[PDB]
């Protein structure tokens, strides 16, 4: 019948029972304004509806209603690469919609086919820092930990724009065959953030090879909540039916958990831990099903989110469940931000975990594990280094410090810094590692193997 | 040890010798008072409680 | 050393047997004085039933036993569960219960009393009655087994002060 | 038979629901998903739907299954992956092209496809029989003890039919019981609900251990069937690693794996692994997965599913515990399972207590850990089993003083120390001697004694000479190494053989990392017999250096010690051990004079 | 009636009016199988109720309801001790039964005498510094604070087994002229732990000595909360009727507090601080109260409460709680009982407030309680200099902070080890407690009055 009432974003509907869960019902208002909703319960003469389309401006008594009668499934086809859409899978772009090859449930998936056999073979992202000390296997959930004295994005836009580059560098060593594709998420963007990485994309060609889905920091949040689990099903359809390798890169996710705190006490729940849901985990854990080698076993899903936290706070609940689903994480310095190193992240707290089983062959070395243990000792006794020579002088200061101090700087501005169209493989990553080692005697070199080092000094 | 082989003799006869006597008096004192405390009980079940 | 725990290890099995001669001691004694209580117990359900079969010695037992739970029952209709040879007996004294209650409350006189056509088994009950709701929810047992068994709790001290002090 | 009220997330509400139990299997819509009632008020009863509750409007059936829901414990469960609430993936994989279950997919506990060969017990028709005594068997196994098939817990009477040899499906029913007119029929398998602990003739206290074949957990404080123990996680950079080892070198009759609530790469690797790796007693037919029955669960699987988990897999010890069995339990990690109830809370509206997690928590865990402990298994002619419980606990707020690790370790008597920087460096196990204990010591090292060997001699010693290790290297940072005595430098020289041998051992070579209980008793006994030979000798008259050449050969055999094999001879007395202790005796008066 | 319905512990009872509080119902299942449960709240037509024994399988009208008529009373008998029974108000064991010749309730005020005359009498452990340091009479309340790294079980029985060898030695020098009996209550430990304390108990001594609860961790929180109520009935009745000392031996007190705590998270009780209930001060209560001399003045009922903690602080509600209705306080130490001290209890904040309650002087020295207090006090100091020996070294420290690092060291190896079954006397204890004092000289103990000092050195 009419709406009952409203308090919120929440919607009371009178009405008996005729729709299903999570059926799409249209509300019409006359003064030339529709709007769409979706029952986010159904109650015994009564429903509640949150909806897509606004938030006030909503009748009590001239609103009449229709039943859509299709519970909410996303029109997933793969002539969307190449192309802007928003939060609700409208396009942006402006022109004809493309529509769907299938309507697939987003709600769990309708069939879920995710591994059990583990994640073998290399993925590269294009940074040299990233893949020797922090490498990703096809459907290993490794994320990026960031933090506000950072532009989390465009550290966000590098990783994106130079995967899938990386993919023609390997067929050439002949380790890859297959069409690889990309899935953007970005929500809560700005509008001057997001033009940026539109922009960036088109400049590398890597566009044509993108959907991206943008919802603003201005849209509902249950729209919000909705656009990763939109893009978890594009990057399934493409993984599954047509066996291709599509790497999904999910910003920001704590736009996501604010979002789900803002529908935590819309709800008749009562939350956890400093007002955050305690089923926080229930609803990351949808995001995570959908994530992993799809069975035919030549088609993933990889999942890359970003999380930021306020100024690396732990006591936060976010990072620490989360932290607890995925295998590792990437850790960014400020310090090294302030210095001006770019991009400034920090691979000592950072960890992938089984990084000797994360990499393949024919598109890595077996030498990838011998050169990560190597790089990292080097740049902690660094750390040391520096702190040292403070305190001691230089008129005084010890013969290995000397090497570990000029090593401190060379691997931040070689490996770690590097241009915003560079990109790698870990047959590149690999050279650099050898001329920073070089100046190191093979005395000192002695967690790599005899035969290695006499070859790769 | 000894008094450990011959003591699974006496962990009857001990227990046995030691309540011979009551175990006669126990069910002697029954009979007696047994007619006297069914009375009783007859009595408090006719009797509503 | 290890003639030390050689040595306390015979004295350990020496009061192990001292403790088990002990407890069969008061496991016999137990026992014993329950076997009497079960058999005092046992006299006096076999003394009820035959109060209970003949009939005319059990009406105003009966009457009693029914006017007794309908106090603790407050509804105006009670169906009483009998055994086929008490639905008789009740039937023949329906209105001195309900004249009997009213004068025993104050909420007001009994309605009726429904003699249903289930009853109370006669190999699993000696005798008595099941005095119930009137949508059959809460029940007062004041049948013979049930009545001894509760009295049981309070007699059990009486029982014992009378014949071991 | 009930009507939807309500569906508020993956909460239904439903009226009309009478004589509806409060642990009732009920499926919810057309669709028929898994739910249980948690709580009823009035009429409605309120149901955790554990499938996705889209399409379900409200006016949909709610049919009883007319019973708690249940678990089925007989044949045909070694050598299959499972759900927390046991649902065979494997089965899915051959209808549906899915790894995992998705919503409005359910099917059986067991497979019916499959027959298994009953064979008749020692009763006969007309004979009485009683609450878990040996009805028959079935043989499938030829590695291991089978499924001894049991007459169903609190359940007695006459056998009216008992179906002679051949082969049944588990199914089909292979036994009437007179009991009462006819009592039912009861099948190959029985229901039990996994939230009742399973019966046995008693439980005792523990005391019995077995071949663990990881030489650290006998040798720095002994590994026990029938135990209860904390180990620290990892989140697969090191959990994992312990997990695989502890269930390929342990030669327990069963092992149960339970993935309360993991990653998916730790669940994805222990399903390829077992059946590749080699049985380290003989024999194959997927050799250590013969002997193996999993539940794994990633994180992503319902919610009720990763909080059953543990319950599921506890009554499946229990079972093979009245065959008479030793079972590992081995579980990763009571932490996720703990985030559930969390979750679970959270959805009912229930308060919970400290750090967001309930207060039905610390009862659950002592209620879980006594279910698992040794017994003198139930039927007739009585055998001895045991379920010992290996329980990781990780961080859930990134250190161990949160609820979950503070409460087990409590109820716990044993904690090993995994140590971080050599688990990085890929040894394993590596457990530190500083943080560990076992309350089991005493009890146990009378057992060993009893047994053949040295074992409360060597143990003790082994401690205490890591200890001191400790404190005596401190007097050489800040003294010197050299204005101390010869005495001293022995003490750390010893330590060191004990640390590199036993606790750097690598779960990469089988050479490294397989060795009987024995074989490790004997090479702890080659360390202590040179400790005090070198502090006599040097008092004596000798010094560090003129030791240290003079001991030779048999330092170099003491160091070479793990990498020898499991037998010589025997793999219970080696005889390279035997002999070796002659050599020291010889070399002795030698060095000394 | 039938039940309505069943939230967690609490069960909805549609019902009739005429129930009191705390008056017994029993549940008959479909199974024909009865289960016992009190009404915690009633009101009109309807009850909850708390029902000890399970928690699930409660139905709707396939069910019934029976009233007992009879609130819970406990079948107390002074026939006891020997006798097995379970914590239940029966055995479920299959032991000897309870029998009755009183039952006495556990609300906290049946007919309760208790102490208008505080204790005066000595009652010794065997160990020196329980009995020594703090002191234990015939009415102390001394609380076991334990850790989830020291074994809880084995200092329990250990003080238990002790106290029973000395306490006849005590019966003939006239500190007693009345029975001992021991209450030992378990409530909701491990199977392995209930197995072992029978044991202990058994190789001492016999088992015919104490009474036995046995209370299953599978079993719920309700029967828990019971248990020790129980106890207290056994207790309360040895010491009224027949004049006898009663000592109680409550493990684990921990596992009873929990126990409230999720009787008001499935409730809609609002818990106070950190979690644990605001009228969990009452619960205590309970337990602590009933306890000192028993009217006639021969009878008592004294209380060793065994209490885990399970973070190990000294900032968890429960010790802090404990400890301010407790007579006295007795802290372990994990520390200690890593060197290799058995007995490895710690005292510098073992303290008794009501000190001279606890000691004795006609069965023991007058000179006991002037010698335990230099001796915590010098302790302290031993205890400030260690903490000053590993930072400032001993290039600093004075000649009066040697003689109390020598203490310390000699205090813990000699009078803190003791055998397993070595028992000491109170006497034998000041002779060795003299040996500790005789190293400082006439100077450094100047505090005490100088009458002792040169009476006894």
């Amino acid at each position: 019948n009419t709406v009952s009432g409203v308090n919120g974003p929440l919607v009371i509907l009178e009405k008996v029972k005729f729709p299903r869960y999570n059926e799409i019902v249209n509300l019409t208002l006359p003064d030339g304004t529709v709007r769409q909703g979706q029952v986010l319960e159904i109650r015994g003469d009564r429903a509640i509806v949150q909806v897509f389309e606004g938030t006030s401006g909503i009748d009590v008594k001239k609103t009449t209603v229709e039943f859509t009668g299709e519970s909410l499934r996303i029109p997933v086809s793969e002539d969307m690469l190449g192309r802007i859409f928003d939060g609700s899978g409208r396009p942006i772009d402006n022109g004809p919609k493309v529509f769907a090859e299938d309507y697939l449930d987003i709600n769990g998936s309708p069939i879920n086919p995710y591994a059990r056999i583990y994640p073998e073979e290399m993925i590269s992202t294009g940074v040299s820092a990233i893949d020797t000390m922090n490498s990703i296997a096809r459907g290993q959930k490794i994320p990026i930990f960031s933090a506000s004295g950072l532009p989390h994005n465009e550290i966000a836009a590098q990783i994106c724009r130079q995967a899938g580059l990386v993919r023609p560098t390997k067929d050439v060593h002949d380790g890859h065959e297959e069409n690889f594709s990309i899935v953007f998420a970005a929500m809560g963007v700005n509008l001057e953030t997001a033009r940026f990485f539109k922009q960036d994309f088109e400049e590398n060609g890597s566009l044509e090879r993108t959907s991206l889905f943008l919802n603003l920091a201005n849209d509902p949040t249950i729209e919000r909540i909705i656009t990763p689990r939109l893009a978890l099903t594009t990057a399934e359809y493409l993984a599954y039916q047509t066996e291709r390798h599509v790497l999904t890169i999910l910003t920001d996710m704590s736009s996501y958990a604010d979002a789900l705190r803002e529908v935590s006490a819309a709800r008749e729940e009562v939350p956890g831990r400093r007002g955050y849901p305690g089923y926080m985990y229930t609803d990351l854990s949808t995001i995570y099903e959908r994530a992993g080698r799809v069975e035919g076993r030549n088609g993933s899903i990889t999942q890359i989110p970003i999380l930021t936290m306020p100024n690396d706070d732990i006591t936060h609940p976010i990072p620490d469940l989360t932290g607890y689903i995925t295998e590792g994480q990437i850790f960014v310095d400020r310090q090294l931000h302030n210095k001006g190193i770019y991009p400034p992240i920090n691979v000592l707290p950072s960890l992938s975990r089984l990084m000797k089983s994360a990499i393949g062959e024919g598109m890595t070395r077996k030498d990838h594990g011998d050169v990560s243990n190597q790089l990292y000792a080097k740049y902690a006794i660094g750390k040391d280094a520096a702190a040292m020579k403070a305190v001691v002088g230089e008129e005084a200061l010890s013969i290995e410090d000397k090497l570990s101090l000029e090593f401190l700087e060379k691997f931040e501005k070689t490996f770690i810094t590097q241009g915003a169209y560079e990109d790698r493989t870990v047959f590149e990553s690999l050279d650099q590692a050898w001329s920073l080692l070089r100046i190191y005697p093979k005395e000192m070199l002695n967690r790599i193997s005899p035969k290695i080092l006499d070859e790769f000094y | 040890e000894q008094k450990n082989a011959g003591g699974v003799g006496e962990l009857e006869k001990k227990a046995e010798a030691g309540v011979q006597g009551e175990l006669a008096e126990i069910k002697k004192i029954a009979e007696k008072k047994k007619d006297d405390v069914v009375k009783i009980l007859i009595e408090t079940v006719i009797k509503p409680s | 050393g290890n003639f030390k725990s050689k040595l306390k290890k015979a004295m350990l099995s020496q009061q192990i047997t001292k403790s088990t001669i002990a407890n069969k001691m008061r496991l016999k004694v137990l026992s014993a004085r329950e076997q009497s209580l079960d058999g005092i117990f046992e006299e006096t359900k076999e003394k009820l039933s035959g109060i209970a079969n003949n009939r005319d010695e059990y009406k105003p037992i009966l009457q009693s036993l029914i006017v007794e739970a309908l106090l603790k029952l407050l509804e105006p209709k009670a169906i009483v569960k009998a055994l086929e040879r008490d639905v008789d007996l009740i039937e023949s004294m329906k209105d001195d219960i309900m004249r009997e209650y009213g004068e025993k409350a104050q909420r007001a006189p009994l309605e009726e009393i429904v003699i249903s056509n289930d009853y109370l088994n006669k190999d699993l009950v000696s005798g008595g009655v099941v005095v119930s709701n009137a949508s059959d929810k809460i029940e007062i047992n004041n049948t013979l087994e049930e009545r001894l068994k509760l009295l049981s709790e309070e007699a059990l001290p009486a029982i014992r002060l009378e014949l071991y002090g | 038979y009930g009507a939807i009220y309500s569906v508020s997330g993956p909460v239904v509400i439903a009226e009309n629901m009478i004589g509806c139990a409060m642990y009732e299997l009920v499926k919810v819509g057309h669709d028929n998903l898994v739910g249980e009632v948690i709580r009823i008020d009035g009429d409605k009863a309120t149901i955790q739907v554990y499938e996705e509750t889209a399409g379900l409007t409200v006016g949909d059936p709610v049919l009883r299954t007319g019973k708690p829901l249940s678990v089925e414990l007989g044949p045909g469960l070694m050598e299959t992956i499972y759900d927390g609430i046991q649902r065979p993936l494997k089965a899915i994989k051959e209808e549906s092209q899915s790894i995992y279950i998705p919503r409005g997919i359910d099917t059986p506990a067991l497979d019916r496809t499959i027959k298994w060969q009953f064979t008749p017990g020692k009763f006969q028709v007309g004979d009485h029989i009683s609450g878990g005594d040996i009805y028959g068997s079935v043989f499938e196994n030829s590695l291991i003890s089978s499924h001894k098939i049991l007459l169903p817990p609190r359940s007695r009477g006459t056998i009216t039919w008992i179906a002679p040899a051949g082969e049944y499906t588990l199914d089909e029913k292979i036994l009437e019981v007179e009991f009462d007119g006819k009592k039912s029929d009861f099948t190959l398998y029985h229901t039990w609900p996994v939230r009742v602990p399973r019966p046995v003739t008693e439980k005792l206290s523990a005391d019995y251990p077995l071949l663990t074949g990881q030489r650290v957990l006998d040798a720095l404080f002994p590994c026990v069937q029938g135990g209860t123990t904390c180990i620290p996680g990892a989140f697969g950079c090191g959990k994992t690693v312990i997990s695989q080892s502890l269930s390929k070198y342990s030669n327990s009759d069963a092992i149960i794996y339970v993935g309360c609530g993991e990653r998916g790469n730790e669940m994805a690797e222990v399903l390829m692994e077992f059946p590749e790796l080699y049985t380290e007693m003989s024999g194959t037919k997927e050799p250590i997965m013969k002997r193996t029955t999993l539940v794994a669960n990633t994180s992503n699987m319902p919610v009720a599913a990763r909080e059953a988990s543990i319950y599921t897999g506890i009554t499946l010890a229990e079972y093979f515990r009245d065959q008479g069995k030793n079972v590992s339990m081995i579980a990763d990690s009571s932490s996720r399972w703990a985030e559930a109830l969390r979750e679970i809370s959270g959805r009912l509206g229930e308060m919970p207590a400290d750090q967001g997690f309930p207060a039905y928590l610390g009862a659950k865990l002592a209620s879980f850990y006594e279910r698992a402990g040794k017994a003198v298994a139930l039927g007739s002619p009585d055998r001895t089993g045991s379920v010992s419980i290996v329980a990781a606990v990780s961080p859930a707020g990134g250190d161990f003083s949160d609820p979950v690790t503070t409460a087990t370790l409590g109820i716990t008597q044993v904690f090993w120390g995994l140590d971080k920087k050599l688990a990085q460096r890929k040894h394993f196990p590596s457990i530190n001697t500083s943080v560990s204990y076992s309350k089991y010591t005493n009890v146990l090292n009378k057992f060993y004694d009893s047994n053949y060997p040295e074992f409360p001699v060597l143990r003790d010693r082994m401690k205490e000479i890591l200890s001191n290790a400790e404190e005596l290297e401190q007097v050489v940072q800040l003294v010197g190494k050299s204005a101390l005595s010869d005495s001293d430098k022995i003490t750390l020289d010893v330590a060191t053989l004990i640390k590199e041998d036993f606790l750097q051992q690598n779960g990469y070579s089988t050479y490294d990392a397989f060795c009987p209980i024995w074989k490790t008793f004997d090479m702890m006994r080659a360390f202590i017999s040179y400790h005090d030979e070198a502090q006599k000798a040097v008092a004596n008259g000798a010094n560090w250096s003129k030791l240290a050449d003079s001991t030779g050969d048999v330092k170099h055999a003491v160091s070479s010690s793990k990498f020898f094999e499991p037998s010589r001879g025997e793999k219970e007395v080696h005889g390279e051990f035997e002999k070796l202790l002659s050599t020291m005796q010889e070399r002795f008066a030698e060095s000394t004079d």
